């Protein structure tokens, strides 16, 4: 009696269960793996903390209301302060990792709503100022909090129009990227396994965000008559096949 | 000296020609290839991935709402939506399919049109999707639509219905650019029974529509698209 | 290769047309899964939609200008256009840019074609036979300061000499520092609060300087230079949403403020045909 | 016949002839059979 | 191969020269069937009358004009001929048209040759070396509006750049949507009371735009462009009555009113030699 | 570089010449052929079909 | 020798060398023999 | 061709990184002689730095 | 006469191209090679020889 | 294929592919082993 709906994911000393899943997506059908010799350039022996960093970290919950526009997190940024994973991030010159993203949101058979959960490799954001204005470091490194698409523009920050994916492309085409939907009537969780995707073997984990995770309401939230007009959304992420290289002083980053 | 005769066209620069040319960087050794997931070989590969259709054009500006097809409770016989099938224009123009299709002049094959219900689990409904092949008008009522290719969709556990728009044509290819002789027909949706909401539940439920190509698909005669332009060269 | 198989009536427990798009998958449903079909063949391979073909034709990537005129008394040759240069990039002219940006990473060899055309806006007794020199100035190489610098000796930099009105042609191997070129880059050059964002910091390919070798004639000649790029031996990864809004700058994904709706608005109902 | 010493100078590659949409169309962990209930 | 066999006297019940043309057949009667003949050989294959040869030579199919001059203040470049375009078709110039119309359906690859010639009607100190750009604009591609639009980037549209006074040459595969091109079409684009009739609705091949890349000189230059078409790998079906009356329009079979008799009138009797 | 000598006629456009030329539409796949009755291969084929002679010009 | 990759770029086909006028000259249902009465 | 061999911890009497440059020699010391390394390949021949290429333009 | 079509780039002088060219001194016999120590084949050979670093810029 | 009679007219030689830095890096009389004391 095994179902696409019931699943368990165990990484390190952390386990996740869901009784209302919709299968799981493995980006471009590729499971994360360590860096093979044939592709390596950096000559340093790498460090593989394994279970101390390859475990689930739960971010702060977001509140989905009738007016929510969506949220955007960036990796590895979002976990920059998570236990040993975070520490290794700043103590090493280079690093590479994959992840298992698990977005949670339950309601009742009376509610309705549909969230788009998508992973976008190299999600280079646009400046709301147009022209040739840049987007300052801090604004693409929100950390665990993430970027709230319904928040107002701010000097040095990115444009936050859900309709244009924060980058001049249409929302409807976000589906070309590995994604999954959390359709309250069907779902309650979305799971995406992300393999390391980059044009280099390994890379700086502080100055470059490999992918960004977006949770975007498409069909708006609807609650039954007289019910609390909101639902919480929780994001849990676990790094996997994490490798660190070039250990040293420990970066000091903007702000 | 080998005697030769130069032919017309000599000295011309055909942007489409594929010849050899001397390398300006002799002995340069390019960087090793490393494995990168998600390799794309053919555009026909990616148009088989469906994206959301902004079926609900009706708004004053681009909005998440243009992707939401409204469904109304306790309506019988009525029409939910309609559209012609010029995949290179209208609702389709901005979709991945429409976008890629516009890089070519001709298209052929079958389209995959899907509808995902997002209303509450305890609600129910039966809709009917219909494809009206060229030669007659877009259907004006369910009876008329029902006479052609269609699918009666029962909303339930499996949230999505996939209706195929089978390649129905005499000439084996059509123009991506809207052309009458080459029209693809019409697509419409109607209430088979009606949408029923459960107690303590109120308002509107929406449908999400998707479009993608079947392995049937063919695209040819590459050309520039009308989906991008500029007045002056961009600068840094 | 069959396009459609023969398929007749159906009455099963197997419902191929009922799926769950929230899984993130696009099930390969076929016409034969929902209607009765006959056998037909493809008679098609999809050659023209191969990425090698898609990016395999020349597209104009830059237009610039230089001019032949007396340099006597000119304090800034560069400004006077006695010679000019192009900070190499493929995102200045939008047509090719949108195509390349259909992918995240892209790797290929390049074939360049440079067309130079003359123009004499005011009184000239004849059209002169000018020779153009296009020199590649990689990052770190000394930039020309005067139209007849020692830099044009081009002892190590590669350069071509061709007649105006004629065309220049050569190919360049994949010169990226990484395994592929980035069309997008969600990062910076270092962890700094003010440094630039985007591929702007990645695509640092130096530039190529153009000049007219001939000394000046009595009249002034305006030479316009157009560079065309054709990719060959193509490899592309991670497809993405096509660009919808107009571009505003080289390298950034920025779009103009108060831009017009890109999705057409119906002249009527959602029920309209 | 190739007239030049470097690979970069040769003409176009010719059709990849691979074509596998599944890494984009069906990037799911558990194989889903057409006809079988998507969510069992 | 014998042209005629040896045949002598005859006195039979077998009458090869008596037939019934109402059957619709043209019996293959030979000279040896009605007179005494000697043996002769063909020494002929009929190579020159093969449809491949008949339509296999270049014929001018269009003449157009563009000009190089100051565009300053010109509000409609197209009208000013700063650039011009040709709604592609092969029935504008009658010589090739009559040949093609000897058949109903025709299928072949095309070889185009574009000749550009300069002209300076009024005072010019020299003849400029202009470069022409011919770009193919398929249905759906953005049409150029100004002689130096972004459209001329031609990132996906194919185009050639060649010198005026020179010639352009390339071939195009059979691009019909059907299995063959229609020379005639007894139909419409849809069942509408006012829509157009004839191949006019079938031959929608887009057009090709021409322009001169060079900026303007002091004087004005008139460039005339002639397009030639040669068919190759030919296939033809359903022969028909050759055209008798003059043409009046592209695509239609219309003929002028009060046209002159095409059949010569005898200067005398029906008995006249 | 292969030494060559261009001959008279170079650059000429003989409408009757039969040479190869680059294709402006690389990789384009033309529409499949279908059977169509009445194929004509040679004009000598059709002139063997007789037509009416306007022998009575007189009008 | 063909210098280009596409078929469209090759030169002329060369004489079909088929030549069968009968589909136009004798498109009759019942075969008619030269010499035999056309209408029997 | 390997760029670097796999090399682990070390505690020897053999000190490759201690030399005497007054000999006039540049001992071919490698990264694997002073740090722990992983295996990597050259993927490089050095064509562009051949004197034939250097003076060949 | 072999039919040919000249391509874009004809007549150009790419300082980096490596072609054959006629010898201006036909039948000239160059001087014999003699052994000379210190032959260099690749620049990567000599950069492995270390030189002094002016680390103390300060002057 | 070489079109000219003299050797001087042929194109570039192609990578020497010898590469021995030791005549410059280790021009010492007594072989010195990496790891062994430079001055014994
Ligand atoms: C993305 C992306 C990819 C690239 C490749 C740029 C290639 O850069 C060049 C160019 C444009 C020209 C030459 C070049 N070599 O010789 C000449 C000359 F003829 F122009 F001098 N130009 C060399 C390189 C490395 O740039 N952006
Ligand atoms: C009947 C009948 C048959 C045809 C074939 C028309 C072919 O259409 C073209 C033409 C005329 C030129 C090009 C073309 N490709 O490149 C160029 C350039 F060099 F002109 F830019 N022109 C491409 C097509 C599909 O048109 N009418």
């Amino acid at each position: 009696g095994y179902s696409d709906r019931v699943q368990q994911i165990t990484l390190g000393n952390s386990t996740i269960t869901t009784q209302e899943a919709a299968n799981a997506v493995v980006c471009y059908a590729e499971w994360p793996e360590y860096l093979p010799d044939v592709d390596a350039s950096d000559v340093n022996k790498t460090s593989k903390p394994d279970t101390s960093v390859c475990r689930f970290y739960t971010l702060d919950s977001k509140t989905w209301t009738t007016g929510s526009k969506g949220w955007c997190w960036k990796l590895p940024d979002a976990l920059k302060d998570m236990g040993v994973f975070g520490q290794n991030m700043f103590f090493h010159s280079l690093g590479r990792s994959g992840y298992t993203v698990h977005v949670q949101c339950n309601a009742t058979k009376f509610h309705s709503g549909c969230l788009l959960v998508v992973v976008i490799p190299e999600h280079q954001l646009a400046s709301h100022e147009g022209g040739n204005v840049s987007v300052k470091y801090t604004f693409t490194h929100p950390g665990e909090r993430g970027i709230d698409l319904s928040s107002a523009n701010e000097v040095g920050g990115p444009v936050k129009d859900v309709l244009y994916n924060m980058n001049g492309t249409l929302l409807g085409n976000l589906l070309i990227f590995p994604h999954q939907f959390i359709n309250l009537r069907t779902n309650n969780t979305a799971t995406i396994v992300i393999p390391y995707i980059n044009s280099v073997p390994i890379d700086s984990m502080t100055r470059h965000n490999n992918v960004s995770l977006m949770v975007i309401p498409i069909a708006p939230l609807t609650v039954p008559t007289g019910a609390t007009p909101s639902l919480p959304i929780t994001v849990t992420i676990a790094p996997m096949c994490t490798e660190f290289s070039g250990i040293r002083s420990k970066s000091i980053v903007p702000q | 000296g080998l005697p030769t005769t130069t032919l017309p066209g000599s000295g011309q620069f055909l942007t489409t020609d594929d010849r050899q040319s001397p390398s300006a960087l002799p002995n340069y050794e390019p960087t090793p290839r490393i494995h990168i997931p998600g390799k794309v070989h053919n555009l026909l590969e990616i148009i088989q991935v469906d994206t959301l259709i902004p079926m609900n054009n009706t708004h004053t500006k681009d909005e998440v709402n243009s992707y939401l097809i409204p469904l109304n409770a306790n309506r019988q016989n009525e029409q939910v939506f309609g559209t012609n099938l010029f995949i290179g224009d209208g609702v389709f123009k901005t979709t991945l399919l429409g976008e890629i299709v516009q890089y070519y002049t001709h298209w052929s094959g079958s389209l995959r049109f899907s509808l995902m219900y997002t209303g509450p689990a305890l609600s129910s409904a039966k809709l009917i999707l219909a494809y009206t092949p060229p030669g007659a008008r877009g259907p004006q009522d369910r009876r008329e639509a029902m006479l052609g290719t269609h699918v009666v969709w029962d909303i339930g556990l499996q949230s999505t219905i996939v209706m195929t728009i089978p390649w129905t044509s005499g000439v084996q290819f059509r123009y991506t650019d809207p052309d009458t002789y080459t029209s693809a027909g019409f697509l419409s949706c109607w209430y088979q029974t009606s949408l029923i909401l459960p107690p303590e539940t109120t308002g509107q439920v929406y449908l999400l529509s998707f479009i993608s190509a079947c392995p049937d698909f063919k695209l040819r005669l590459m050309k520039d698209t009308q989906t991008i332009s500029q007045t002056v060269a961009l600068t840094e | 290769t069959v396009a459609s198989i023969s398929s007749g009536p159906k009455h099963t427990q197997k419902v191929p047309i009922l799926t769950a798009n929230e899984t993130g998958a696009t099930m390969p449903v076929l016409p034969s899964d929902s209607i009765e079909t006959r056998t037909t063949y493809m008679h098609f391979n999809g050659s023209e939609t191969d990425v090698e073909c898609f990016l395999g034709r020349a597209a104009c990537v830059h237009v610039t200008e230089i001019q032949n005129k007396d340099a006597t008394g000119i304090d800034n040759h560069r400004e006077a256009k006695l010679f000019n240069d192009w900070k190499i990039n493929l995102s200045s002219l939008v047509q090719l840019r949108k195509k390349l940006e259909l992918f995240t990473y892209v790797r290929f060899d390049s074939e360049y074609t440079i067309l130079a055309t003359a123009s004499q806006p005011d009184s000239a007794n004849y059209s002169s036979n000018l020779v153009v020199q296009a020199m590649y100035v990689p990052p770190g190489a000394p930039n020309p300061k005067e139209w007849d610098d020692y830099t044009w000796q081009s002892a190590s930099n590669p350069s071509v000499f061709f007649k105006v009105g004629d065309t220049s042609r050569f190919s360049v191997p994949y010169v990226g520092l990484a395994s592929a070129y980035n069309c997008f880059y969600d990062g910076y050059s270092h962890d700094d609060a003010e440094t630039q964002y985007g591929i702007t910091v990645l695509n640092h390919m130096g530039s190529m300087a153009f000049r007219i070798v001939n000394e000046h004639d009595e009249h002034k000649t305006l030479v316009k230079i157009r560079v065309y790029h054709r990719a060959k031996h193509v490899e592309a990864w991670i497809p993405r949403a096509p660009r919808a809004l107009p571009y505003t700058s080289i390298g950034r994904t920025n779009y103009p403020k108060n831009t017009e709706p890109v999705i057409k608005k119906r002249k009527g109902d959602i029920k309209s045909y | 016949i190739n007239y030049y010493k470097d690979a970069a100078s040769t003409s176009s590659a010719g059709q990849s002839l691979s074509m596998d949409p599944s890494k984009f169309t069906e990037p799911v962990k558990d194989l889903m059979l057409k006809g079988a209930p998507a969510l069992n």
